[PDB]
């Protein structure tokens, strides 16, 4: 069973970057390349002693990538791994998806043909991008319109960072969000958003850091997907693989967006006072200010949540808090969906890194749920696309790129629907 | 890797770009000779952006100087690191334009251009993968508005796909030295308006309103303020040489400035500036540099800014910081300062961080703001031009030329329909 | 919590380091100071540089 | 989502049992419609098949009725206990407040570089338009 | 058996450090929270050696509180909390009800809502606020709305600190009042009154510390909630629970207003001359020198009381002071209440902190009774706040922070109706 | 977290300012290069409501110094802890008012307000939770009482919620140094009731009074009426900076001093003040704190209290002290002499109390009555003002400007009904 995860994008492969670190702590592998069988999931062993990840970093600025090929991991992070391209999109979606993308794209494809080829249980894809971008959206969007036409019934997951509401590094991120997601719909199969916004929250509120930069949003987003890929690495008394969130979260072909969250997230210090037990991580990885999406699901109805376990935990109480939570009606679930949870259960406790500020804990929970407030998220969304399109700004660019404006009406139009979607399907 | 080829135009351009290549040589620790001589190795992977490995360990600058009197040259290689440039690339006439744009424009770029564009198409050749250009120049002087902005047509021409800067000075009624500046400067912005892709105007009297107000220097001679633009000019250049928590490069930049193919007249600040009196007072927090960026007294033009509303701006910042303080702080500007902000554009403010600050410094950063204050600049040029084009004085030096009254009338038509709208947009 | 705690003064530290040392710097600065012998030119002992005169 | 009766595991599943100690959601026990009506009883038996009430992709079919926008929760009428904590960026008394930056004002605008200083004029008429900015 | 306790305000976090001292040495706890099963009624056992207190301090001005975080108790007092605010209310009810509870009081409830579903066995909650501060009243009233919307039935004991008759440290205090009890009402369950100048007079005449500070009436009040909550905490011959003064106190749904009293607060030399025993600490606990709020109950008719005992009691002994008390004829009950009383008994006698300036007792009793007197001090109350409202004084501050003069005339007539309602229950008929 | 943004004005109030700030400096400990190096850790937790850390334990005031003569922010820099201001925030101008409230408030205002305007701003925004702003001036001069009087209208025109201290000297005519004092006052004291917060009445003349009764010193020149406003001020703002059992910060105190938004002139008083020959003699308890407190020769205001009612009066003590003996005092001076205390408001005494004593004491106290006596002061004033507008004299200094006659009518009118507003709340009946 083995998973082979591509970045695609200056902060797709910054979290890689966190991501892989976390790997090979967790595996005991060192940077160098070899250990002082679950390890096969992510490590092909060459020869003798020698662990290759599965995985692309693709880039269009090569700063990035040859800044990991001149770092500590020379020697781990392989040679073609590494693809780099020119220059870059430049914050431009059609750049990114018409011009330069027809060159990089190929060379990226029939790299990861001959990756899958060397595996051999492959279990799916899952990507790693920010759509706010140029090179994460734009190329983003053909590698998985190809991919999809490649091998289609392979899951692929997609971890997202969408712009969030009221804090923006860029102005055209509308833009390139709304043509990004236009496309995927109907690529990838489930997509997982993570805004910024709601994890400088989180470090503030939890781990108390005043002065976070992207490196600690990195790290907690690699103890999340290292928390839901850790079924398939270590054994569990329930395990779950990444074939199913296909089945149990998505109800309806072109509804998959999920709000993540996760707990406990917590500092050093703090751990001394809290006792952590299976009831309070399960009831404060259900509030919003633990979630990983700036939103909130009281304002909208879960469709359905899957809950990761990790560490010590029993069955017992996981049914006892699950109880609990259906019997509060602080939450609400929409009435088409009688049985709307899926726990799993896995032995390991999450690993801490040298350098982290996580503390170590016994258990942990990865929520991930479906619900409305992402209608929600959508529409505000759609405002401020809404606004700039209405005096046809910053369009020239794309259109000067080469691309017409049956692309920018459909993509409205398009979300539009997706809005009557949500509308209608949790009524 | 990805390149900027230089080029200045004129005794202005020459001067600001003799400190320009003073104070980038020194971050990547280029010595005098014009070899390597820095500590750290990150400096060494991002200088083919600007120069070139001649001879064992020779770099020499990706540079194009073009002038039109030997006093330019001379006083280019006065100062150290003024022989580190190629002669080859002192492409240069004999006579003089003297403050006559046609003469910059139509007599002696007729004989100097095609050397010129030799130059700097063999050097355009000598790079793989061409970033973009960046001009500096002047738009009161005849050799160099005039000869600078017929390149700028015939590189746009050959060259339509690059990126393209233009760090022009313009005239005031407030600090003045010749008479025709108004001649000179509609002329150039009316050309500037079709050719360039963006330019950032600066201004020598908010120079020397900085170097008096904030900086409290005794005689701010040229060289300062050629060094104050030297400064602007390494922080819009930082992203491509240093990697970074979040890289921006000159094109990223333009696509999150420019809403509208005419609207590209920047105003540009910088900071830290502090006046040494004043050092011992100050913290040296993000708070601190926003602070100084936001402030109507450290724009580099001559504008005032709350008169009208930001369309666009971006910060450049340097130095190890915490995103999370640099993208709050662009949350709190934009929320409270709620009326001087465009309300169809939201979140107006593009910002970008750089690992590696300035050397001697451990934080600074750069402002570039596309605002509708900038009509007042041209609004105020345009009313001299028409108070001395309504009795024709001076046009018998350029229509006896060969420049007709059409282009005078062109120049004014298009600064008026710019300026119209600039005032629409606010 | 013992090991972040040092990290932070050791940062803390360094940080008050380097604050100092870019003051230091920037008050010796050539401009702050004012230095005319930036005007001297490298291709005689008696022409000045014409800019920073 | 309903929760049905066990008919052997409700005596501890009691809300109280679990440590809820809140009033519970009861909406999800009466839509049973059991044969008792409490908790504690047998559901009906029903007969026949399902047609669709829904058309395809999840969309009403225009015959049916549905309550007009219920997918969400709307400020006016939600009640109070669904009311949520405020997040980071909105100022709040608990978490500090980092400083706004403001728009400057250049100086006294004159003829000549502005300044944030007045001076004595030596010439003082109504119309004097007339200054000394050399010292 | 749980009781998870809420502290609002500069009076109420203060009464809290001096309970929760009185707790940690009751249970032999180190102030930097591990021992050297009782304690599980208010020091929940967080993983393996350690205690974090089932309380939260809550505050708007954070002096008093980052005070706290850096005294003796830093390592037992938790660190999330302790909820601590930026800028005060400032003596404003509109401004403590309005403006800066609908931003505190979300994350205040959704701290109690943790503290609930960790908690097993809840008895119910106890909350400590004076009512003549801006926060206390604000939002203290508007936490006890939205805790009795979420919760409903709980018990919420409320010991309140109202404004003495005479001795006043506020001016606008009357208003403040008025519009807390306006909620105090319809919300609280039992609410228990006690006044300052009654325990200043106490410490002065009885314990003759002839300079007092407020501590050592938060340890007064301290000694009076352990003594009232001894019975759940340690093992007694009749040990009565939190949810009864519920049933036993309170004949209808809006007369809930309790006259707290303590005996014997004696100095530790009286004591050494004195011969202790439980009919004369009855008898004690009766006088109105005795009591914890300024008013006189020879005016009054008793219509319940409730009585702790603590130590070295045995029944029949409190069977025959109450038999005595019940034949005299000095007190007098309501008609329609002919079982006045409700006994209790604990074995643990109450402790001792040193510097504490109790001596050390081998019995004693708390009574919370219910009266008239009661109604006579609201009447007192009334007339004060009246005489500021004729002329329309300080209403600016609060008709500008957000309330309107609606709520002013109901809040007094709402008093005037339950000194009607206090009328009409003493007489006869 | 609550911050007070300072605020001087002209000649008078630089000096305060600079005495203030001398205090508070010392107070927390800072040494007058602007470097902290107190001992005990009570002096770190609560400078943020003065200072800003700026580098290694450097400490520069929140203040914003204001005047129209270089002479001034000169003798500011001379004097000790006077290189600790930031020169960014010396706002001046060069023509000087010359005591003509007309200069300060249409000719030179017009240009130097904007520009002390984006100073107090910046100032307040480099701050998180404002507690309010307090600003020092006097009503005699021209470039304190004009410029300070229109910054505090676009003040409250700009930051509508914050709180306003006005410390304000007023002339009286034992001591008159300028012949205009009532043509400035009058106008500052209209707008004054319309813009300001709350206001404090200070007065030279009661300072000499207390000076020359009291502490007997033999030349007491400004420095020492200075030091005493400094004192007063301090011991306001005690309780934000340093915890105690009971506090209070300046809404509080406004909200329990303020019955009606326009009554809102103070009368301060600071205890204790003896001589340093007679403090041998006297003992030192609460009651004598209450004693010097109450007394009516203790005023910084020139009116006695005794000639009317107190509306509403607070205390705030310094030092560890016994919150029973404070009660107490309080409850038996309402209750002994308690014709003059007002009958409509019971209980008019607030009282606060902070641990930490001010510099060089064991205990002290500030009192700040809210009394009806200051329509004395007012009517004294509009007495000249009247005297000279009937003949008109020195009107061409201000009508020549652009101001008209309509606005000394107004303020005259304003004047008026606002001594009468205060007569019958002082009249009032109790029912
Ligand atoms: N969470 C998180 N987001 C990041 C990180 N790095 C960059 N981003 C986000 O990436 C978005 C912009 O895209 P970039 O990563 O700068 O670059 P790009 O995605 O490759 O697009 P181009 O700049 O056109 O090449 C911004 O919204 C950033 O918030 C990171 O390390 N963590
Ligand atoms: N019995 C008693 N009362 C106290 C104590 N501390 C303060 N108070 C009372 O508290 C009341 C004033 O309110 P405070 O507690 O000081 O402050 P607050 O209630 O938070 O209201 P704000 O000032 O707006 O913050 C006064 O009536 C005091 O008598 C105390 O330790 N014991
Ligand atoms: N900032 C700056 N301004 C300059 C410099 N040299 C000239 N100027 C300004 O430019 C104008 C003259 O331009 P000039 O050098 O004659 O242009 P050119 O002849 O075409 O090169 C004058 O008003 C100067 O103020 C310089 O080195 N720095
Ligand atoms: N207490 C005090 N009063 C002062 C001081 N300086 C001036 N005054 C009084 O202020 C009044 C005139 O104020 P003025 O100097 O004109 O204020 P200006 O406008 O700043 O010049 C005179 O009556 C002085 O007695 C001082 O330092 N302290
Ligand atoms: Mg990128
Ligand atoms: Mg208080």
């Amino acid at each position: 069973r083995e998973v082979i995860s591509i970045h695609i994008g200056q902060a797709g492969i910054q979290v890689g970057n966190a991501c892989w670190e976390l790997y090979c702590l967790e595996h005991g592998i060192q940077p160098d390349g070899q250990m002082p069988d679950a390890f096969n999931t992510f490590f092909s062993e060459t020869g003798a002693g020698k662990h290759v990840p599965r995985c692309i970093f693709l880039d269009l600025e090569p700063t990035v990538v040859d800044e990991v090929r001149t770092g500590t991991y020379r020697q781990l992070f392989h040679p073609e791994q590494l693809i780099s391209g020119k220059e870059d999109a430049a914050n431009n979606f059609a750049r990114g998806h018409y011009t330069i993308g027809k060159e990089i794209v190929d060379l990226a494809l029939d790299r990861i043909r001959k990756l899958a080829d060397n595996c051999t249980g492959l279990q799916g894809f899952l990507v790693f991008n920010a759509v706010g971008g140029g090179t994460g959206s734009g190329l983003g969007s053909l590698l998985l319109e190809r991919l999809s036409v490649d091998y289609g019934k392979k899951s692929k997951l997609g971890f997202t960072v969408y712009p969030s509401p009221q804090v923006s590094t860029a102005v055209v991120e509308p833009y390139n969000s709304v043509l990004s997601t236009h496309s995927l719909l109907e690529h990838t199969d489930v997509a997982v958003m993570l805004d910024n916004e709601a994890i400088y929250d989180i470090c503030r509120r939890s781990l108390d850091i005043e002065r976070p930069t992207y490196t600690n949003l990195n790290r907690l987003i690699a103890q999340v997907i290292s928390s839901l890929t850790a079924s398939l690495r270590f054994d569990g008394a329930l395990n779950v693989d990444i074939t199913e969130f296909q089945t149990n979260l998505v109800p309806y072909p072109r509804i998959h967006f999920m709000l993540s969250s996760y707990a406990p997230i917590i500092s050093a210090e703090k751990a001394y006072h809290e006792q952590l037990s299976v009831a309070e991580i399960t009831n404060a990885a259900f509030e919003p200010a633990s979630m990983m999406v700036k939103c909130d699901p009281r304002h909208g109805k879960y469709m359905a949540c899957c809950l990761m376990y990790r560490g010590d935990v029993v069955p017992k109480d996981v049914n006892a808090s699950v109880a609990t939570i259906k019997t509060k009606r602080t939450i609400q679930f929409v009435d088409w969906c009688p049985t709307g949870f899926k726990c799993g259960i896995n032995y390991q406790p999450p690993t801490v890194v040298p350098g982290g500020d996580l503390a170590k804990v016994q258990r942990a929970v990865c929520m991930i749920s479906n619900s409305t407030a992402i209608g929600e998220i959508f529409s505000r969304l759609d405002h401020k696309f809404d606004l700039m399109y209405a005096k046809r700004a910053f369009v020239h660019w794309y259109v000067g790129e080469g691309m017409e404006e049956g692309e920018f009406s459909e993509a409205r139009e398009d979300l539009a629907a997706l809005e009557k979607d949500f509308e209608e399907v949790g009524a | 890797m990805r390149e900027i080829v230089h080029i200045q135009g004129g005794q202005c351009g020459n001067q600001i770009g003799a400190k320009f290549w003073e104070v980038v040589s020194d971050e990547h620790g280029i010595d005098p000779t014009g070899t390597y001589h820095g500590d750290s190795d990150l400096q060494l992977e991002r200088i083919n952006v600007y120069f070139n490995e001649a001879t064992g360990g020779r770099y020499v600058p990706r540079a194009i100087l073009m002038d039109l009197e030997p006093g330019t040259m001379d006083s280019v290689r006065s100062g150290p690191y003024g022989q580190i440039f190629r002669p080859d690339n002192f492409v240069f006439g004999q006579t003089g334009a003297g403050n006559n744009w046609a003469k910059g424009h139509y007599t002696e770029g007729a004989e100097l251009i095609d050397s010129v564009l030799d130059v700097v198409r063999k050097e355009a050749e000598s790079c793989d993968c061409l970033q973009g250009f960046q001009v500096c120049h002047s738009l009161g002087g005849g050799t160099g508005s005039g000869m600078g902005t017929l390149l700028i047509s015939k590189i746009r021409e050959e060259y339509p796909d690059r990126m393209m800067l233009t760090f022009s000075v313009v005239p005031s009624p407030k600090v003045s030295d010749t008479v025709v500046e108004p001649y000179n400067a509609t002329l150039s912005v009316h050309q500037l308006v079709e050719n360039a892709d963006e330019c950032m105007v600066l201004d020598n009297e908010a120079l020397y309103d900085i170097c008096f107000r904030t900086l409290k220097l005794t005689t701010p001679t040229f060289g300062d303020l050629n060094h104050l633009i030297s400064a602007v000019m390494s922080g819009i250049t930082c992203c491509l040489r240093f990697p970074g928590q979040l890289n921006a490069d000159l094109r990223k930049l333009a696509v999150n400035l420019i809403p509208f193919p005419r609207l590209h007249f920047f105003m540009v600040g910088f900071t830290p500036l502090t006046s040494r009196g004043s050092q011992q007072y100050r913290a040296l927090t993000v708070p601190e540099l926003t602070q100084q960026m936001w402030d109507a007294k450290n724009m580099m033009c001559a504008a005032d800014p709350r008169h009208g509303r930001y369309l666009t701006a971006s910060a450049l910042f340097r130095g190890r910081m915490s995103t999370k303080e640099v993208d709050e702080q662009m949350l709190n500007v934009q929320n409270k300062n709620s009326s001087y902000f465009v309300e169809w554009i939201p979140n107006n403010v593009k910002s970008s961080v750089c690992d590696i600050p300035p050397k001697g410094l451990k934080m600074s950063a750069t402002f570039i703001g596309n605002s509708t204050a900038i009509q007042e600049m041209f609004k105020r040029v345009s009313e001299q031009f028409t108070a001395m084009f309504r009795r024709k004085a001076f046009l018998h030096w350029y229509t006896g030329e060969g420049m007709d009254e059409m282009e005078f009338t062109e120049a004014e038509s298009n600064m008026n329909d710019l300026v119209s709208e600039y005032q629409q947009y606010q | 919590a013992e090991e972040k705690r040092l990290r932070e003064y050791a940062a803390k530290q360094a940080d008050l380091a380097a604050n100092m040392a870019e003051m230091e710097a920037t008050i010796t600065s050539s401009f702050m100071t004012e230095d005319p012998n930036m005007a001297a030119s490298s291709m005689s002992a008696y022409r000045v540089r014409k800019d920073h005169y | 989502s309903r929760s049905y009766p066990g008919e052997q595991v409700e005596h501890a599943f009691n809300s109280k049992r679990l440590k809820n100690w809140e009033v519970p959601a009861v909406d999800k026990s009466q839509a049973i419609s059991t044969s008792t009506g409490t908790r504690f009883g047998t559901l009906q038996p029903r007969s026949g098949r399902t047609q669709f009430i829904v058309d395809d992709n999840g969309h009403l079919k225009s015959g049916v009725p549905k309550l007009e926008k219920s997918a969400f929760n709307f400020t006016q009428t939600t009640p109070v206990f669904m009311d949520s904590a405020p997040r980071w960026p909105k100022e709040n008394p608990t978490w500090p407040k980092n400083m706004k930056a403001t728009m400057g004002y250049k100086g006294i605008q004159s003829n000549y570089l502005p300044t944030n200083t007045v001076t004595l004029k030596a010439v003082e008429v109504p119309g004097t338009t007339e200054r000394n900015f050399n010292f």
